[PDB]
């Protein structure tokens, strides 16, 4: 096994582990981080998709020894420690941009990053920007509403409608 | 046949497997992640204000996350809880402590190991306050005002407010009849009793596992609760947070006897810490916090008297207790009742009129009172008249076990309201007494104990010999709606039973075992009702979110109440199951006819439908009259209370020279009415007059003058083991409850509440023909040498 | 989904890097930004005993101007490609095209110099390369050489690769000022590859194509130089009729596969339109 | 389909039903019901499916039958609980149950509107002094057997 | 931190343990073998007895570093591998020898010993045999029952 | 029940315990079958900073004869004295009194050397000890003694052994064959400590006491060797005269507890009624 030190929603992180766990692995079974999800096998989907060094990654295409040193955010690391949710998880309820909830995890980390790259996308910059992530349940509509939603909050000022 | 295991059959029990394996569950076993675990900063003194709490170097220590003082409830209202006495109790200590242990701060730590170091690390400055212990001077105009959060002084009688000592005054029964019959009774027997305080000591501590979720909003509370459903109510009340969501879960639970009923500081804590951190925390408590800090039981000093005729007619009963209930008044009872049911005082015997009066006071100890098998205060009731019979029989001198032929209720009485308001449901007293008495030899032990007295009195042996007797009335199963209530809550209990498609159930009571067999013997009712094997039964108790609500596992009320309910939720059950045979089998419901698994059709025995098939039938064929499925709940208010009973008798053999005591023979007859699973009752009176033994031969917990507990460990606390304990001869007599659906009465604080008697009886009564007098419990060696000092047998 | 095992390695160097791969042989790959190699691990199509990944070596990434040339090393990622400002105004061609390629997580990840050199006909930038001339940039354990990316693939996963050698950076001669550019794919949805694609780049002047050439993606079991569709539009005004003679140079170097993005001869046939699409998004461009 | 709705003694609620959500909303829409129905917020009743030790028997989620079955249910175990309160209200408020009108959340006399009794009183009530020809507690099941199947 | 290595129910063990960690606590905490139990804190009640290099031991009066190298057998380990109960639990649970379960373990790991110390006692052997063992449901009397039925079966055996 | 934190020593050898106790000093104490010592520190009377088990140390263990004694090893356990059919053949009064200590789970663990050099009044063993004319053997850094048990106790947990020793043996005369011996335990239940137990031993000859003597358990902070009451039963048939007399001496030497287990006053008297059955008991062996 492979010594790995890394810092997973703020907090440093020491293990070992295989070479061959994925990240995705080692995030839900060591970790005990299950809010990241599996829906591929073909690195489609984006349910596992945490927030790595600054980049959107799909965690199960990488091995967690890639991730040594690095400094990861779970969807767990997204609500603050006074309670209060981030913008992105009120929108997703506040719009309806969730059913069954296994995407949203994905969606959220990924959304994050997206509002990073670009404060205040169009609308077909937010599709474009979450296309590598797929749901089931929603067809996508209300999730264009919860990212607008989430921006407007964190801007200050709304942009589309 | 070999299936069913219904009722009367000695069903072998299901919780054995699992608890024979060590895969019981009980609170300790639990482990969630990121549990922490909390105790106690405790008081050193009985009574003193609290000038400062140093909990700097305790915080500091690494491993330590928090150390809660009064300061961090107050803001929530948590720094005191409510009792269900209608007192409220401290949960840390705010301005003054107000008996030894009491709780002062709450650290919460990695484990239990760092928790324990950090605790000695809090330094308490206290300022010393005048200690109150005899609650004989309770009262007087110079007693400390010990509850300065609800009283002023006031160090009288007859001022606006009671004395700043005094709880409470109750009363009943006729006073100016009884005093009338006293006036002019031809005589008057009157003796002071103690009943002296003693511990349940139920071999698993008090403990709980907090875990509020504070994503979701939710408090998940694992603990050893008597009453799940109680606890939920309370802590909802009390915190804020809504009944659905509090998931209150009382797992296996080693052991309760009655010291699992209340709140106790720990829970409110525990859960505190937990919210505020959002991590689980775990509270365990250790033995000599157990013994000195949870609900004491009996502490009752009875001035009992009876009048009576020369000839032995008992005229009245007048009886005035002074209840000693430590620093705030925790005892449990129904809200009514502050004496609980010490009112069924007047036992077993047809009197025509009788007086109670008890007075509650404050003193430096723990809180409790109602706690150890007592029914609500019956144990004391028992006591006191079984006690009072004997010391009349002596005034008179008549034979005892006359005294009580003469004077006993007769079955034809009942129902039988007696002097002091209670109704008792069946009883035939003088079968019972019959029986024991031949069975013992009664006639016979008195001749050979009056040669033994003889020889003592020529110097041809030290041993002495008595006999004790104690038939006792029991009234348990609390209770009618009128006049029964927890904190407002009727006193009913509850079934739920639900019948799958192929046949088997699930089914689930608002009780709570804590070793009574109750997931065994529910199961047996429910295979009598509806021909269903009991193995094909599951029963539950304990989780708030899945169990009817119910009033919990107290007063030997699980038979009475639940016990009750499932049977009647069989009855609408079966009653279901008539209409879908009458559909299936096309007939009216009033030409079929049950027989033990199966309606049939009058006259056509041929033709009939089983349970089972009933019960696919529900699901496969359902009646287009009728719903889908078969299922039921029964919420059970009971009309009245059971009143059991028993004839005990106890011959003792006693060292004058040293003191020892050693029991020659124990026979124990219950009459409980319908019997469920005799081989689980058997178990349950081997159990309590083991108890019985305790208490009358050895065990308590004293407080000397300083206020320290004393005995409050097992290198004190009188626990018998295999070698002292005696061997136990049981017997019965079937008197069923009318009122009750299967007829069926409580049982399990019988062998207690009549035990203890017993056991004093036959200690005071070897020592009559000596002139002892009332010799007050426990009956230890050392206490039974020095009647006999007293008596000059030793020189 | 789970790979077998292997060993892992971090190389600090170039030099180091090769020395591995040449001492562990076939059973040793480069892993780049994993996003082709740890799919078919995962699927036990790949099973390496050994990974040797590139990312500690701060020497493989990297956009720079140097003589006539780009020279971009082959950590780059897709990300960082579109994030250029330099190559947007010098190489817009590349922007568009990566914006082509897979998905958001992905591009944080994927590299060019993996793209170009992982051998499957469905990448883009193979075909993007050889359209632009570009050269690759090879270190082994013999030495340094160059490759011509219209040289450096042979088949579907089968490249010009030796031995130990790994692809350290590829050579773009830098067009000309106001050249038009496009790329055009035809794609089931985000992420596919493409049913057909082509890059063109172009030159004009005075109303005619001075300059032009085209890459074809995924239309043969390699991407596709179509060194005679771009040579006929030379001297045109890039209208329909030369247009015409274009495609029918185009589609006849192609093979396509017969997959779930059609039979061969529709694969063919859009080759030819993504072509005629591109060349007019170019001409427009140009100037 | 079924459902089983119990009402504790402070008023809130836990409701349990045949039927399995995958996304569905049922946790939030299950819950709608049952607050007009009793005249209790959404937010003081929880949800629960799926566990079947704990609901009552259904025959889970598919055909889009939850709304036209458990949401049936729902809505008749309901109607049960409801019926009951204005027993113990007419009880307490000492008139026939045909004087009682049902305004929202509450049951008022008619024409004496400032006599009246809330569900949450009633549901303390129904613990606290149960009406002596009544059960204690709150609760009711139904198991519904559709008459038809519905066609949006 | 102390390495220990030892053996419990036939498994072998090992782990860093402070010196002060009682055996009772490491059997339930680190080992989660829960089945043992905590009934006093002055060595009374037999609760915590466990089976350790051929004696009864009270493991709230061990430190778990005086276990290095011992076989320790704790309730869990004494039904066969193929589930089948000893004979004590099945004596436990045929003659009503429990109640709250709480005292059980103990209660059966010190009767394990008793009946290999002595495999025919009589009731005056057994009583005195279990002494450091207090149960407060039973009253005793069933339990010697249950070692009585379990010698029986044991005598049976061979 | 939670101890304070210590370090743990094994050492190999009688010399490497002395050593380590002897650098160590008063923050370190021994460890034999801690069944005293635990306790202790579970409830944080005791807070040595090392603890320096005797486990393995195969010399403190067994049971010999050598010339006219008995010589036990300081860790033998209750259990092994019990066990050990040599010592019943020649002191049955030691199998006896350890029936009459604790329980099976302790007798397991605690040993004879344990319960002499404790210092609770209330261990057994040391009366009996002072009955038997014991010795202990002690070694130390300055090399082995012995001190009788009658000189070895002097107050509760006030013992004469100095720092940096460890008790490694205890060596008893063998009575003589066909000997009297007793050993009378008044308690309130199995496990505890005497209200009063007496230890005698005594030899007859033609219906006359020839030699007696008695020790006292737990009626004293320490144990007790009546020593005067043993000498008048010498010369006497042991009727209730000679009796009489010896438990008139006894219990003028006592001064008990006032505790649980009752008023000094009943210990004292205790004390003489132990005392009586325990010559009674002894008369019938002898
Ligand atoms: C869902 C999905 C959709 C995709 N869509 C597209 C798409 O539309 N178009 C497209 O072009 N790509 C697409 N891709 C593939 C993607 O662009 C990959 O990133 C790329 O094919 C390989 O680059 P890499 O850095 O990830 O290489 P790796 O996966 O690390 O390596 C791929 C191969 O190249 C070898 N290798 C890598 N670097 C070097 C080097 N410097 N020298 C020698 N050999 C080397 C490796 O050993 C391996 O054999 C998609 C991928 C996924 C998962
Ligand atoms: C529940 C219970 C009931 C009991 N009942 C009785 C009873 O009825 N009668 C009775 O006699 N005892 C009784 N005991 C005490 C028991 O016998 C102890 O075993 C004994 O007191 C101490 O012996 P140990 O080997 O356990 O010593 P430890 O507990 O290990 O040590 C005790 C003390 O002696 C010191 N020590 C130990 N060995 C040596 C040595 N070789 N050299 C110098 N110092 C040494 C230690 O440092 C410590 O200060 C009871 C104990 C328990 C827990
Ligand atoms: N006519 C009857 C009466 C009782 N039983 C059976 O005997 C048991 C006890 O029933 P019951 O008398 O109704 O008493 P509870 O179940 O309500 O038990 C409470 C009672 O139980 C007592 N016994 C205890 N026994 C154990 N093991 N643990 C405790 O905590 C106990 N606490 C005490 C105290 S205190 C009390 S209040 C049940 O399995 C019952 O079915 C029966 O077979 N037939
Ligand atoms: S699990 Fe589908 S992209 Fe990772
Ligand atoms: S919410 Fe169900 S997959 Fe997106
Ligand atoms: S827990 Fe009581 S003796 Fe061990
Ligand atoms: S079965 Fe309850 S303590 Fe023994």
């Amino acid at each position: 096994k492979a010594h790995i030190e890394l810092t997973i929603n703020g907090h440093p992180v020491e293990a070992l582990v295989e070479p061959r766990t994925l990240l995705i692995h080692f995030i839900r079974e060591q970790q005990n981080l299950t809010g990241a999800h599996i829906g591929c096998d073909t690195s489609h989907c984006g349910a596992c998709t945490v927030d790595l060094d600054g980049m959107s990654v799909k965690s199960c295409t990488m091995f967690a020894v890639q991730a040594n040193g690095a400094s990861i955010t779970t969807i767990e690391g997204m609500a603050a420690p006074d309670g209060t949710l981030s913008a992105l998880q009120e929108g997703f309820r506040m719009m309806h941009g969730l059913q069954c909830g296994y995407c949203t995890p994905g969606m959220i980390m990924r959304s994050h990053r997206l509002l990073q790259e670009n404060p205040s996308p169009t609308e077909a910059e937010i599709r474009f920007g979450i296309g590598g992530n797929l749901c089931r349940c929603t067809g996508y509509q209300n999730i264009v509403k919860a990212i607008q939603y989430a921006a407007a909050k964190i801007n200050g000022v709304p942009f589309e409608e | 046949a070999e299936k069913l295991q219904g009722m009367g059959c000695k069903r072998k029990r299901v919780e054995d497997i699992r608890f024979t394996q060590g895969k019981g569950n009980y609170v300790d076993d639990v482990k969630l992640p990121g549990m922490l675990f909390g105790d106690f900063v405790r008081s050193s003194h009985a009574h003193a204000r609290i000038k400062s709490i140093d909990t700097s170097k305790a915080k500091a220590l690494p491993g330590v996350f928090a150390v809660l003082t009064a300061a961090d409830l107050k803001p929530l209202n948590l720094h005191y809880m409510p009792t269900l006495a209608g007192d409220v109790q401290a949960v840390l200590a705010d301005e003054k402590v107000l008996f030894q242990n009491q709780e002062v701060a709450f650290v919460v730590a990695k484990d239990r190991y760092v928790a324990a170091d950090a605790i000695e690390l809090v330094e308490v400055d206290y300022e010393p306050l005048p200690v109150l212990v005899d609650p004989f001077k309770a009262m007087e105009p110079d007693a400390p005002l010990l509850r300065e959060d609800i009283k002023d002084k006031m160090t009288g009688a007859h001022g606006a407010r009671k004395h700043h000592n005094h709880i409470f005054r109750w009363e009943i029964g006729d006073k100016e009849g009884t005093d009338a019959t006293f006036a002019k009774a031809e005589v008057v027997s009157k003796d002071m009793f103690t009943y002296h305080r003693v511990h349940p000591s139920p071999l698993e501590t008090c403990q709980c596992v907090a875990s509020m979720d504070k994503i979701k909003g939710e408090l998940t509370l694992w603990g050893t609760f008597q009453a799940p459903h109680v606890i939920r109510t309370v802590v909802s009340l009390i915190s804020g947070l809504p009944e659905h969501k509090i998931h209150v879960i009382a797992p296996d639970i080693g052991g309760g006897f009655g010291n699992k009923v209340g709140a106790y500081s720990g829970y409110v804590c525990a859960v505190v810490a937990s919210i505020v951190l959002g991590v689980p925390v775990k509270w365990v408590e250790d033995r000599m916090e157990n013994l000195s800090t949870t609900s004491f039981a009996r502490d009752y000093h009875m001035t009992t008297e009876l009048a009576a005729t020369k000839d032995g007619k008992i005229l009245a009963m007048r009886c005035h207790v002074l209840a000693d209930h430590g620093a705030f008044d925790a005892c449990a009872d129904p809200s009514k009742w502050p004496a609980g049911f010490m009112n069924i005082c007047t036992g077993s015997y047809d009197m025509p009129v009788a007086h109670l009066a008890v007075d509650g006071v404050y003193t430096n100890k723990a809180s409790g009172g109602v706690a150890y098998r007592c029914s609500f205060r019956v144990t004391e009731a028992v006591y006191a008249i079984e006690r009072a019979i004997e010391t009349l029989a002596q005034r008179l001198e008549m034979d005892s076990a006359d005294l009580r032929i003469k004077n006993f209720i007769q079955p034809e009485q009942f129902p039988y309201m007696a002097p002091l308001g209670w109704e008792y449901d069946s009883g035939n007293y003088p079968l019972a007494m019959k029986k024991a008495m031949d069975t013992v030899g009664y006639h016979q032990l008195r001749a050979e104990q009056k040669a033994k007295q003889e020889a003592f009195k020529r110097g041809e042996t030290r041993e002495i010999m008595g006999i004790g007797i104690s038939f006792f009335t029991e009234i348990v199963g609390a209770g009618p709606s009128k006049n029964c209530d927890i904190l407002g809550v009727s006193m009913f209990d509850s079934a739920e039973i639900r019948i799958h498609p192929t046949g088997s159930v699930i089914a689930r009571m608002g009780t709570k075992s804590q070793g009574q067999g109750h997931e065994t013997t529910y199961a047996q009712i429910i295979a009598t009702e509806l021909g269903i094997p009991a193995d094909d039964i599951m029963i539950e108790e304990g989780n708030t979110d899945t169990a009817p609500y119910g009033l919990g596992t107290y007063g030997s009320r699980s038979t009475p109440t639940a016990g009750a309910a499932t049977a009647v939720a069989a009855r609408k059950i079966k009653a279901k199951a008539q209409m879908i045979a009458a559909h299936m089998l096309e007939v009216h419901e009033g030409d079929l006819e049950w027989d033990v698994d199966r309606f049939r059709v009058k006259g056509l025995p041929e033709k009939f439908k089983t349970m089972k098939e009933l019960a696919w039938a529900s699901y496969n064929s359902p009646p287009p009259n009728l719903e889908p499925g078969l299922e039921a709940v029964n919420y059970y208010d009971p009309p009245n209370m059971t009143y059991p009973f028993g004839a005990y008798f106890c011959i003792m053999d006693i060292d004058v020279d040293t003191g020892v005591a050693k029991t020659r023979r124990f026979y124990a007859l219950d009459d409980c009415g319908t019997r469920i699973n005799p081989m689980i009752i058997e178990g349950q009176v081997h159990g309590g007059l083991t108890e019985a033994f305790a208490v009358a031969m050895g065990q308590e917990i004293r407080y000397d003058e300083q206020g320290n507990v004393l005995g409050a460990s097992f290198m004190d606390f009188f626990l018998p083991t295999a070698v002292e304990t005696p061997k136990w001869e049981t017997d019965y007599t079937v008197t069923p409850s009318p009122h009750h659906p299967i007829g069926a009465k409580g049982v399990g604080e019988s062998p207690h509440v009549g035990g203890v008697p017993c056991f004093s009886n036959a200690v005071n009564d070897a020592y009559a023909f000596l002139n002892a007098g009332h010799i007050q419990m426990p009956h230890d060696a050392w206490r039974l040498w020095k009647v006999g000092e007293q008596l000059g047998l030793h020189v | 989904m789970i790979p077998g095992s292997f060993d892992y390695h971090r190389p600090k160097s170039i030099a180091d890097a090769v020395a591995l791969l040449t001492k562990l042989g076939e059973d040793a790959r480069p892993l780049a930004g994993g996003h082709s190699l740890i799919p078919i691990m995962k699927t036990r199509l790949a099973t390496p005993e050994h990974l040797v990944d590139l990312r500690d070596i701060g020497d493989l990434v990297g956009i720079r101007e140097e003589g006539t040339d780009v020279v971009i090393g082959a950590m780059t990622t897709q990300h960082a490609l579109i994030g250029s400002d330099f190559l947007a105004a010098k190489l817009p061609i590349i922007r568009e095209t990566s914006l082509l390629i897979a998905d958001p997580q992905i591009r944080y990840m994927g590299t060019i110099g993996g793209n170009a050199a992982n051998g499957d006909p469905g990448n883009d930038m193979p075909a993007l390369m050889q359209c632009l001339g570009a050269a690759y940039e090879l270190t082994g354990p013999e030495g340094a050489r160059i490759v011509a990316a219209r040289d450096y693939y042979q088949g579907a996963y089968f490249t010009a690769i030796e031995p130990g050698e790994l692809l350290t950076a590829i050579r773009i001669p830098v067009p000309p000022t106001g050249h038009g550019y496009a790329y055009e794919k035809l794609k089931r949805k985000i992420g596919d590859y493409a049913t057909a694609a082509a890059a063109v780049v172009l030159t004009m002047s005075g109303g005619k194509c001075v300059t032009a050439s085209i890459g074809l993606t995924n239309v043969a079991n390699t991407p596709l130089w179509a060194e005679e569709a771009g040579k006929v539009l030379v001297g045109t005004a890039l209208d329909k009729p030369a247009l015409d003679k274009a495609v029918a140079l185009a589609e006849a170097i192609t093979a396509p596969a017969s997959d779930g993005r059609g039979p061969a001869e529709y694969r063919t046939k859009m080759a030819g339109v993504m072509l005629r699409r591109a060349v007019e998004r170019a001409k427009a461009r140009a100037k």
